[PDB]
RNA sequence: GCCGGGCACUCUAACGGGACUGCCCGCGAAAGCGGGAGGAAGGAGGGGACGACGUCUGGUCAGCAUGGCCCUUACGGCCUGGGCGACACACGUGCUACAAUGCCCACUACAAAGCGAUGCCACCCGGCAACGGGGAGCUAAUCGCAAAAAGGUGGGCCCAGUUCGGAUUGGGGUCUGCAACCCGACCCCAUGAAGCCGGAAUCGCUAGUAAUCGCGGAUCAGCCAUGCCGCGGUGAAUAC
């Protein structure tokens, strides 16, 4: 992007729940554009939440996301011929993006065999404030105020 | 199940198990139960002592397997080896035999790479 | 190199094919080979006649070769002696019994193919390259033409470093697919080398 | 695992040329380029010289090397 | 294209496997089209002049 | 009596037929759900009906030729839309805001030469 | 399984037919 | 039932020729089905531009062989008068099978 | 959709319409910018073809042509066999995979664009099979290549170097073709390697794109094509 900010792609809500946050999540699971599969993964992964948890998976999903959006991050910068890590306040767009992406990158690392399950479980341990999707969060912020020695440049 | 030449495939499905033998592949196996009646879906461990023997006595008195195949091939190789057979030579050199290229991808017959020196151009 | 033979680019809106007929799969390859054979005589014998184009209408067993000449009083010959020959010398090749029509060229100065040639001969006669070109261009401009242009390959006057002589007037929008610019190409053979003459002539609009 | 369907191929150049050697008994040296041919039991024991890229390597034929072709006995590539 | 191979390749051979194609025009043989009988260079050179009927410039 | 509409999408056409009835979809004589079995976004087809609370008032005799099953969806969807105006033109009022009478050239892009697809250029190593 | 010339997709790739992909 | 096929390279040359057959056919014939396209078959040609070696060049050439049809049911010797020898196009081929 | 019957629709293809910041709001001196609306489509609606004056003494005398020097019983011409495929290695482009968002087998559904006369081959039969014998249709919108594959349902696998992967080698066949040793593809049984996601470094791609999946053609007896040029199926992320 050089001339404009570039308009962001508006997605189609879900056929089931209707939350576009859903659509975003699946897209992230989808590999090789098999969106028909990626959808099943999420669905059956919700069914696991009803049987193992006495709550509505829609809300569960949200609380999970809500809880992984890191609010602080680092951004490399060559200040005086050197790599100074420059903490900075993260925007709503990027938060949403990072969360989903980590929810899945962590998910697939679980010791579990079935994929729908692996996702289901990450969405649970998430809310409770654990797992690894939330660990990749606290690990980031743990770099934020870690070198908050440098928060005096741009922004 | 001490089937075939000194071998014991086990805790696995029948049709899979046999694969484990030098002479048996994903073909001969299913064609050795079609000829018996044993349902492949069952595990080796859940075999009737009788069921087992039937298999054995078949398998051995028909298909050459380990104890005897590894021999026929070994010597088969020497066959043309003993003669000034082209194909033979390829066997001595440890190169491809069926007709591949020797400038690149042939690392399967040579194995580890033997990097040599070259020369400058800069 | 850049550019794209102007003609080949225009057979679509305006400019037809130099041989328009139809064919199957089994006959096309054969037909055409015989076609090209045709020009391989016309070009040779009709040099000095001021040849231009060679339309070719095919049909069943019948065929028609219309030949555009600057100087028909040559192809024809004395009362109809040469055209007689050219037909027999023609059937000798093609066992098709084909006619040969002849259409005088309304102004050889506006016919790119010819124009190019004009220069060519001039270069073989050891003429002056630079001048030969300029004059050429004006010739086209004076009569009609909305745009002219002549180029040359290299070794202008037999130098040791081939160069290119650029020259033109009016417009020559090789990009406007609604031009109708004729394009000729000569090929002079000189003692020191081969040099390539190129015409370009802009005519009309829509 | 190579094959020539139904009808083993041998060049009539030396076939009918080798059989004229059995009427008399045995010979000593034969020379023919055709290496295209498969070896027949009827040739066994003869000493055929087959052409390389430039040379003419003589090849002694045995009972155990009948299933092969002449070319299989002429190395073309000079190596090491 | 040596005259020795053009006029040559035309003569009927002892084996039909041996008969290869050449461009009727250029003499090239690396890659001629059956449909026309010319080298990929010759195809062009003509298509442009318009000497091959119905042969336009593709566009999609 | 008969409400046709015409629905084309990604090199695929869909014959749209809305007869007043109980509310069922017959595609090529087959049960809708039996045809689109396993298709997650299948339900998408019926979005335009559920748009005007008109779910179950019409039947659906629909055909289709060309394209892909996972594009046949959007295909019908549009179709159903176009016939619906026939019944009541004043319908655009809720239709267009949802943008169901739109058609985008999302078509598969010409494969260029030199390349390996539409854009996918081949890679270079030491330049 | 695109190089296992003895599987479904195996023939599909080479475009051949055999004992694993028949003519119906 | 005179089946008339018209294969050609120029759609203008066919269009007209197909019109020429259509006009004097209702004048002396009966009920005509009119001219109908097929299809139309193309012969792509992917050649390289430079005679040297630049795979990435390549010029594209096509050759469309259009197809037209004109049916004439209830054939009268009168109809076959106008359409006997009243043609004009040169790059068009016709074949009739009745 | 087989038959009548019918052109309506799908289509097929030749011509023509349709967007022009024309309208509304705001910013602007104008050009224009932002936003909205009606519209199938918006501000160049998506993609082509299309490359200025010149640059590099770019490439190419092995496509063709051509100045010049060089050979003309040979630097020419026919042929047979060999070689272009050689291997201690090294780099480029790629193909196949390391697996369970998966592999296998089975049943089942949507595509486009191409090509076809001795050619595409329906269909029957023999064979595990490649293939072969037999034989209809097509001169090709009316016949054939053809099965799309991914997908969808059922069931098998259970995390293994494995039902992952298919290299190499043994064996036995089919076909092309004068002839498949050097050096062809294909079938089938057995064999089942490296490889458990890649060092430093490095490429592509801004939307029906990428990723992934199959299909076709040119050349061609056949084929070393995992390449090339097109076709469509599904279908993202992301840009401060
Ligand atoms: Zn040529």
């Amino acid at each position: 992007a050089r001339r404009r900010r570039a308009e962001v792609r508006q997605l189609q809500p879900d056929l089931v729940y209707g939350d576009v946050l859903v659509t975003a999540f699946i897209n992230k699971i989808m590999r090789d554009g098999k969106k028909n599969l990626a959808a099943r993964i999420f669905y059956d992964a919700c069914k696991i939440i009803q049987e193992k948890t006495g709550q509505e998976p829609l809300k569960v999903f949200k609380q999970a996301v809500e809880n992984v959006k890191p609010r602080m991050e680092v951004r490399s910068r060559r200040v005086g011929g050197a790599n100074y890590q420059v903490p900075m306040e993260v925007s709503p767009r990027r938060q949403q993006s990072l969360a989903l992406r980590w929810l899945v990158q962590a998910a697939n690392q679980r010791p579990e065999r079935r994929a729908a399950v692996r996702i289901a479980h990450e969405l649970m341990d998430a809310a409770e404030g654990k797992g690894g999707a939330v660990k990749k969060k606290e690990d980031v912020e743990r770099m934020a105020e870690a070198n908050r020695a440098y928060a005096h440049y741009r922004w | 199940a001490r089937i075939a030449g000194v071998e014991i495939p086990r805790n696995k499905r029948v049709d899979v198990a046999l694969t484990y033998i030098y002479g048996i592949g994903k073909a001969r196996a299913k064609e050795a139960l079609e000829k018996t009646g044993i349902n492949p879906a069952t595990r080796v461990k859940d075999l009737t002592e009788a069921e087992v023997v039937r298999l054995r006595e078949y398998v051995e008195n028909t298909w050459k397997l380990e104890g005897e195949l590894r021999a026929e091939v070994a010597a088969n190789i020497k066959r043309l080896m003993d003669i000034g057979c082209y194909r033979g030579l390829r066997h001595r050199r440890g190169l491809p035999v069926r007709g591949q290229r020797t400038r690149t991808n042939a690392r399967t017959r040579k194995g580890p790479r033997k990097t040599v020196a070259g020369k400058k151009k800069a | 190199g850049n550019k794209i033979h102007p003609i080949g680019f225009r057979l679509g809106i305006t400019r037809d094919w130099e041989s328009r007929w139809y064919a199957g799969k089994k006959q096309y390859r054969h037909l055409l080979l015989e076609d090209q054979r045709i020009r391989g005589l016309l070009e040779k014998e009709l040099y000095s006649a001021g040849l231009a184009r060679v339309d070719i209408e095919r049909a069943a067993d019948n065929v028609a070769v219309t030949v555009h000449v600057a100087k028909p009083g040559v192809v024809i010959g004395r009362g109809g002696e040469r055209i007689r020959v050219l037909r027999e010398e023609l059937a000798k090749l093609t066992g098709k019994n084909v006619a040969l029509n002849v259409q005088e060229v309304q102004n050889p100065n506006l016919s790119a193919p010819l124009v190019a040639q004009r220069v060519a001969e001039q270069i073989e006669r050891r003429f002056a390259v630079r001048r030969a070109i300029k004059q050429a261009v004006q010739r086209v401009m004076e009569s009609g033409a909305k745009g002219a242009k002549v180029i040359v390959s290299g070794r202008i006057g037999g130098a040791e470093q081939a160069r290119t002589e650029w020259a033109a007037q009016g417009r020559v929008p090789l990009h406007t697919l609604r031009a109708n610019i004729d394009y000729g190409f000569a090929l002079a053979r000189t003692t020191y080398g081969v040099l390539g003459v190129k015409a370009y002539i802009f005519l009309g609009e829509v | 695992p190579r094959s020539l369907k139904k009808g083993v191929f041998v060049d009539d150049h030396l076939l009918e040329k080798v059989l004229e050697l059995n009427a008399k008994g045995e010979k000593r040296l034969i020379k023919t380029w055709s290496r295209r041919s498969t070896i027949v039991p009827e040739m066994v024991g003869h000493t055929i010289a087959v052409y390389n890229g430039k040379q003419h390597v003589p090849v002694y034929i045995t009972e155990n090397m009948v299933g092969h072709k002449l070319g299989e006995f002429a190395p073309t590539r000079t190596y090491r | 294209a040596r005259k020795a191979l053009i006029e040559k390749a035309k003569r009927t051979p002892k084996f039909k496997v041996r008969a290869y194609t050449r461009c009727v025009r250029c003499g090239r043989a690396r890659s001629v089209y059956r449909f026309f009988g010319l080298c990929r260079i010759c195809l062009r050179e003509l298509a442009h002049k318009g000497q091959l009927p119905g042969v336009r410039k593709a566009s999609w | 009596e008969q409400y046709y509409g015409t629905g084309r999408r990604k090199e695929a056409v869909a014959r749209v037929f809305l007869r007043p009835g109980n509310g069922k979809v017959t595609v090529n004589g087959q049960d809708f759900n039996e045809y689109f079995q396993g298709l997650v976004r299948a339900v998408a087809a019926l979005e335009p009906l559920r748009a005007v609370d008109a779910l179950g008032r019409f039947d659906a005799y629909i055909t289709v030729r060309g394209g892909g099953k996972s594009g046949q969806i959007d295909a019908i969807k549009l179709g159903i839309a176009r016939a619906l105006v026939q019944y009541n033109p004043d319908y655009r009022a809720k239709l267009k805001p949802l943008g169901f009478l739109t058609r985008d050239a999302r078509v598969v892009e010409r494969k260029k030469y030199g390349k390996h697809k539409a854009r996918r250029a081949p890679q270079y190593s030491k330049r | 399984g695109k190089g296992d010339r003895r599987t479904r997709r195996g023939k599909i790739w080479r475009g051949t037919y055999g004992k694993y992909r028949p003519r119906k | 039932k005179i089946r008339i096929k018209l294969r050609g390279f120029d759609h203008k040359t066919l269009d007209a020729s197909a019109q020429k057959i259509v006009e004097a056919a209702r004048r002396s014939g009966a009920q005509v089905s009119g001219p109908i396209p097929l299809p139309t078959r193309v012969r792509r040609f992917t050649v390289i531009r430079g005679p040297f070696k630049h795979k990435d060049s390549r010029e594209h050439f096509e050759l469309r062989t259009h197809n037209r049809l004109v049916d004439i049911i209830n054939p009268n010797r009168k109809t076959i008068e106008q359409l006997m020898t009243l043609d004009l196009p040169t790059g068009v081929e016709i074949e009739i099978k009745t």
